[PDB]
C-alpha cells in the first residue's frame, strides 16, 4: 500500500505476527549490510500446483552479508520481514495462503523416524513443494532422506484448515497481488545457532485453483523477498562450511 | 458477559493428570525384568502428547504420580510379603544401573521414593528444569551440522527434531525385596500433571496418528468423513 | 500427639485433585523466562481464531484440498442450495475438526456466537449476491430460500466485498448446548443461496470457488473438560 | 414457639447419603466384566427417586461416595495381592473404553480416582452441572417434534419426557491390576448425597411402584388398604 | 511432620456425616440460578398444604 | 478428633524430602563448635580453585 523501505531496498494489508515487531535483545549487528531485502528465485504457480515451502533463516544462507554474518559467528538471532508477490489481471482467478509456522517440523518420506537430511532439510532459496498424496521412499539401499510434505496436511499432520493459526495473509488476486507478514524472532532461547536451527518456515499454499477465462494451461510467478530485520550475531570464529551436497 | 472461561484457561486445560508410562518390574529368582529404566516423556502416550502439541513452547512445574499394581503369576499357593519399590531418577550422566543390586541404588544424589505396596499412590512435584527458557515442543533443526571437512557422513549426521538424546533422563524402578518363592509382577502407572503452565505459539492439533517422536505420518491420513455437501 | 479422624477418601488418587508435593530436586535454579511472542492464556483465544471449514465432504473431495473450495457458478440451478450445514460447532462433519471444532471436542458444554466469513475467490469481473441464512432450530431445514428467507440472513454481494461474515447469535433454551448431537440441545441450521446469479462477461472463468471460515465470538465459552475423541492409541 | 424445624428443611431431607448403583468388576483371565459401564442417575433406586421427586425442579451439588467389596470366586488356595480400583467418569462425547486395557484409560482430561482396596471409601464431589437453571426431575414433553415434511415418522420420534439420550455420561469402573491366577469378584456401590439443595413445584409423593425411568405405571396400583368408614 | 493420633472411627463411612470432599470438576461456571416459582424451604411447608383425605376405606 | 483426609503420596520415603523427626537423643549437649580454618559455605568455591589439568594422556 505504502512505500517499505529498509537499508537500500524499497517495497512499493501487512500483519505482524503475533502483535510482536522485531526487536534486539557485544552482539555484531550489520545495521546495512543485512537489513536489507533479498528476492529469492522466482517461483511459477500453475494450475497443478501443490504449493511451496522455504525455511527461514536457510533461505537467506547465500544472500550477501547476511550468509557471511550467519557462518562466521556461532549463534544468532534476526526477525524477518517477508513479502510474496503475485501479480495478475481482473480475469485471473485463485486465492494463496501465506503461512508463517513457527519450528515448521515437517515429515520425512521414509517408514524410519526424523531420518530426513540436513542437506534435504536445508534446501535454500529454491525451497521445496508439497505433494498432493504421500509417497513412501522405496529406495532401502539409497534412501532419499527427504521430506513428503502433504498440501492438505501442511506436512505436519495437522490439517490445512486450521494453519491460520499461524500468521498468515491471503493473497486473493481479485482484490490484492501482494502479502506482507513482519515476524519477530521466536525461539526457546534469546539466541540460538541459525545454521542448525531454523526458526520459521514461509509455507504458500494455492487455497483455490488458479484459472484465466477459459485458457487450459495457465501459469503466474510468485517471487518471494524476505528482509533481516534486527539481526544481531555473536561467538565470531572460522567460517562454518555446511555440507549441501 | 456473566458466562466466565475459568475452566478453559491454560491451567485448567492441563490440570488433569495424564498417564504418560507403564513399566512392568518383577520379583522372581534371579531375560528377567527385575530393574526397569524408563526414560521421561509424555510421547508414549497420545492424549497428553496431542494437548501439548496444541501450542510450540511451554513452561511448566511437573506434579508425577505412581500408581503400582501387583499380581502373581501362575502361583498355585506360594504368597509373598507386602513389597517396596524404589523408583530412583537417573539424570544425564549419572551411572546407570546395571542389575537389581548395584552400587547405583544407594541413592546418594540421586533422588529416589520408596514406595510401600498398598499405600497411597506416590507423588512428587519437579520444577520447570529446561535448559532454555521453555521447552521445545517441535524443534525446526538438528543438534550437529555435517561439514565439508568431515572425515564422514556419520559425524554430523544427526536425527531432524532431536534436540539431546538423553532429554531429561530416566527412572530405574526396581522391587528393593529379596525374590520370593513365587514370582510377583507389578506394573507402575506414571501420571504427569502440568501446573503453573505457560505456552507459546499455538498450533492446530494434531489430526492424524502420530508416527514416532517427531510430525512423521505414515497411516490414517484420511481423517474427514463422508458427507453431503448440501446436507444438513 | 493431636488427635485427627481419618475421612472417607483418605488413600485416594483424584486426577483432577489440587494437593501439594514434595518437592523431588529441592533448591533448583529455574531458567528464567522470556517475553516470547504469542503467549496464550485461555484455550478460547485459539478459538476465536477463525480457520477454514471443510464445506465440501464428498467421496472423492474429502481429506483433499479440494474439501475447503466450493464450487460456485453462472450456470448453477438458481433454486437449490449451494451448501447446507447444521450449527453444531462439535459434531457436525464441516466443523468438527475445524480449531474451534477441535477446542470444543475437549469439553463437553459450549454456549456462545458464532461467526462465518465466507470469502469469494473469483475473478474481479465476477459479480453477484448471495443470501447466507441462519434458521433457528424447531422448523423444517431450510430446503428454498423462500424459507430460508425468514429466518436470519445477510445478503452479500460479491462485487463490492469479496468477504461476507453471518454472524450466528446465541439463541438457546438451555444456557449451555451439548458439544455432542443431541436433538434437545441443538443448534439450527446454515444455508446458502444465489439472490440473483453470478455473471461474468466473456474471456473470465465461468466457474469460481469459495471458501469457508469458522471462528467464536466475545462471548463463547466451554465447560467440563473432557477427553477428544479424535486422538487415539492402539492399545 | 420453641420446637425448631431445623431437621425438616431440604438440606436436612435430603442430607444422607443414598445407593444409586451397584456395579461388579471381576479381575480374571482375559462375556467377561472385566470394566464396567454404568450410566449415571438416581432411578434405579427408588428411596433417593422418591425423595427427589416430592418436587418438580431441584439444584444441588453432589457428593458421590464408592464402597468397593471384593471377594473370591470359587478359590481353592488361590490368592491375590491387594487391588486398586479405577473409576473414571466419561461425560457425553467423549470416548467410551472398548476393553479393560484401552488408550482411554490414560484419563489425559477426563477425571477419574485410583482407590486402592482396603482404604477409606473413595469421596469425591461435582458442582450443579446442569444446562438449564435447574434440574427437570420432570418434562412433559420431547427432544424431538415429528413434522409434515419428514421423509419417515422415525425421524422426529422421540421417547415421552426424555430429555438428553446422555444425560451426564457414565462412570467406567475397571481393575487396574493384571489378572492373578484366580478371579477376584468386586462390587462398588456408589452412594449419592445431594448437598447445597434447592427445590421448586411440590409434587405428591409416588404412590405405586416405579416402572422405568418415567411416570409409568403397570402394576400393584392399588396402594390404600381395607379399613371400616366407622371403625376408630 | 506434625504428630498426630488417629482416634476411633477413623477410614469409615457415616452416610449422615458433613465432610468436605474434593471437587472432581475443578473451575466448573454452574449455570446460574433463576426466580422460578413455588420454591420450597422446608418440608413441613408441605404438610401444611391440605389434601383430601380417603376417608372411605370400604373394600369395593 | 479433626477430620482429616490422606492425601496421595502419604507412606512414602522421598530421598530429597526435608521433614521433621524425632530426636533418638533429646537433651544432647552438643560439642560447641570451633574457628576451624578453611570453612566451606559452597562447592562452587572448590571448583573455583585452580588445579593442574592432565593436558597429556597418551598411552605411555
Ligand atoms: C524419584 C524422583 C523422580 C524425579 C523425576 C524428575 C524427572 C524430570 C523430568 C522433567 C520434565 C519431563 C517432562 C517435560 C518435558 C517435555 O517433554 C518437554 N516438552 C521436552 O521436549
Ligand atoms: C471419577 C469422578 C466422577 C465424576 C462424576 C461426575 C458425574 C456428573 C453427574 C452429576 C449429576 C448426576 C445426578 C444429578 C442429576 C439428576 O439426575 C437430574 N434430576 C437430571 O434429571
Amino acid at each position: 500500500v505504502l512505500q517499505l523501505t529498509i537499508g537500500n531496498s524499497t517495497i512499493t494489508n501487512s500483519v505482524v505476527a503475533y502483535g510482536r515487531w522485531p526487536e534486539f535483545i557485544q552482539p555484531t549487528e550489520p545495521d546495512v549490510a543485512t537489513c536489507r531485502f533479498y528476492t529469492l528465485d522466482t517461483v511459477m504457480w500453475g494450475k497443478e500446483s501443490k504449493g511451496w515451502w522455504w525455511k527461514l533463516p536457510d533461505a537467506l544462507r547465500d544472500m550477501g552479508l547476511f550468509g557471511q554474518n550467519m557462518y562466521y559467528h556461532y549463534l544468532g538471532r534476526s526477525g524477518y520481514t517477508v513479502h510474496v508477490q503475485c501479480n495478475a489481471s481482473k480475469f485471473h482467478q485463485g486465492a494463496l495462503g501465506v503461512f508463517a509456522i513457527p519450528e515448521y517440523c515437517l515429515a520425512g518420506d521414509s517408514d524410519k523416524q526424523r531420518y530426513t537430511s540436513y542437506a534435504n532439510a536445508n534446501p535454500g532459496e529454491k525451497g521445496g513443494k508439497f505433494y498432493s498424496q504421500f509417497n513412501r521412499d522405496t529406495a532401502v539401499t539409497s534412501p532419499k532422506r527427504e521430506f513428503c510434505p502433504v498440501d492438505y496436511l501442511l506436512g505436519c499432520g495437522v490439517l490445512l484448515g486450521n494453519a491460520f493459526v499461524y500468521p498468515h495473509q491471503i493473497i486473493n488476486l481479485r482484490t490484492n497481488n501482494s502479502a506482507t507478514i513482519v515476524l519477530p524472532y521466536v525461539n526457546a532461547m534469546a539466541i540460538d545457532s541459525m545454521v542448525k536451527h531454523n526458526n520459521w518456515g514461509i509455507a504458500i499454499l494455492p487455497l483455490s485453483p488458479l484459472d484465466f477465462a477459459q485458457e487450459s494451461s495457465v501459469e503466474i510467478p510468485i517471487t518471494v523477498t524476505i528482509a533481516p530485520m534486527c539481526s544481531e550475531f555473536n561467538g565470531l570464529r572460522n567460517v562454518t562450511a555446511p555440507k549441501f551436497q | 458477559q456473566r458466562r466466565s472461561r475459568s475452566e478453559s484457561t491454560i491451567e485448567s486445560f492441563f490440570a488433569r493428570g495424564a498417564c504418560v508410562a507403564i513399566i512392568e518390574v518383577d520379583n522372581e529368582e534371579p531375560a528377567q525384568k527385575l530393574f526397569a529404566m524408563w526414560r521421561i516423556t509424555y510421547k508414549d502416550t497420545v492424549q497428553l502428547r496431542r494437548k501439548l502439541e496444541f501450542f510450540t513452547y511451554s513452561r511448566f512445574d511437573m506434579e508425577l504420580t505412581f500408581v503400582v499394581t501387583a499380581n502373581f503369576t501362575n502361583t498355585n499357593n506360594g504368597h509373598a510379603l507386602n513389597q517396596v519399590y524404589q523408583i530412583m531418577y537417573i539424570p544425564p550422566g549419572a551411572p546407570t544401573p546395571k542389575s537389581w543390586d548395584d552400587y547405583t541404588w544407594q541413592t546418594s544424589s540421586n533422588p529416589s521414593i520408596f514406595y510401600t505396596y498398598g499405600a497411597a499412590p506416590a507423588r512428587i512435584s519437579v520444577p520447570y528444569v529446561g535448559l532454555a527458557n521453555a521447552y521445545s515442543h517441535f524443534y525446526d533443526g538438528f543438534a550437529k551440522v555435517p561439514l565439508k571437512t568431515d572425515a564422514n557422513d556419520q559425524i554430523g549426521d544427526s536425527l531432524y527434531s532431536a534436540m539431546t538424546v538423553d532429554d531429561f533422563g530416566v527412572l530405574a524402578i526396581r522391587v528393593v525385596n529379596d525374590h520370593n518363592p513365587t514370582k510377583v509382577t507389578s506394573k507402575v502407572r506414571i501420571y504427569m500433571k502440568p501446573k503453573h503452565v505457560r505456552v507459546w505459539c499455538p498450533r492446530p492439533p494434531r489430526a492424524v496418528p502420530y508416527y514416532g517422536p517427531g510430525v512423521d505420518y505414515k497411516d490414517n491420513l484420511n481423517p474427514l468423513s463422508e458427507k453431503g455437501l448440501t446436507t444438513y | 500427639g493431636l488427635p485427627v479422624l481419618n475421612t472417607p477418601g483418605s488413600n485416594q488418587y483424584l486426577t483432577s485433585d489440587n494437593y501439594q508435593s514434595p518437592c523431588a530436586i529441592p533448591e533448583f535454579d529455574v531458567t528464567p523466562p522470556i517475553d516470547i511472542p504469542g503467549e496464550v492464556k485461555n484455550m478460547m483465544e485459539l478459538a476465536e481464531i477463525d480457520t477454514m471449514i471443510p464445506l465440501n465432504l464428498e467421496n472423492t473431495k474429502r481429506n483433499t484440498m479440494d474439501m475447503y473450495r466450493v464450487t460456485l457458478s453462472d450456470s448453477a440451478d438458481l433454486s437449490q442450495p449451494i451448501l447446507c450445514f447444521s450449527l453444531s460447532p462439535a459434531s457436525d462433519p464441516r466443523l468438527s475438526h475445524t480449531m474451534l471444532g477441535e477446542v470444543l471436542n475437549y469439553y463437553t458444554h459450549w454456549a456462545g456466537s458464532l461467526k462465518f466469513t465466507f470469502l469469494f475467490c473469483g475473478s474481479m469481473m465476477a459479480t453477484g449476491k448471495i443470501l447466507v441464512a441462519y434458521a433457528p432450530p424447531g422448523a423444517q431445514p431450510p430446503t428454498s430460500r423462500k424459507e430460508a428467507m425468514l429466518g436470519t440472513h445477510v445478503i452479500w454481494d460479491l462485487g463490492l466485498q469479496s468477504s461476507c461474515t453471518m454472524v450466528v447469535p446465541w439463541i438457546s433454551n438451555v444456557t449451555y448446548r451439548q458439544t455432542t448431537q443431541d436433538s434437545f440441545t441443538e443448534g439450527g441450521y446454515i444455508s446458502m443461496f444465489y439472490q440473483t446469479r453470478i455473471v461474468v462477461p466473456l474471456s473470465t472463468p465461468k466457474s469460481m470457488s469459495m471458501l469457508g471460515f469458522v471462528s467464536a465470538c466475545n462471548d463463547f465459552s466451554v465447560r467440563l473438560l473432557r477427553d477428544t475423541t479424535h486422538i487415539s492409541q492402539s492399545a
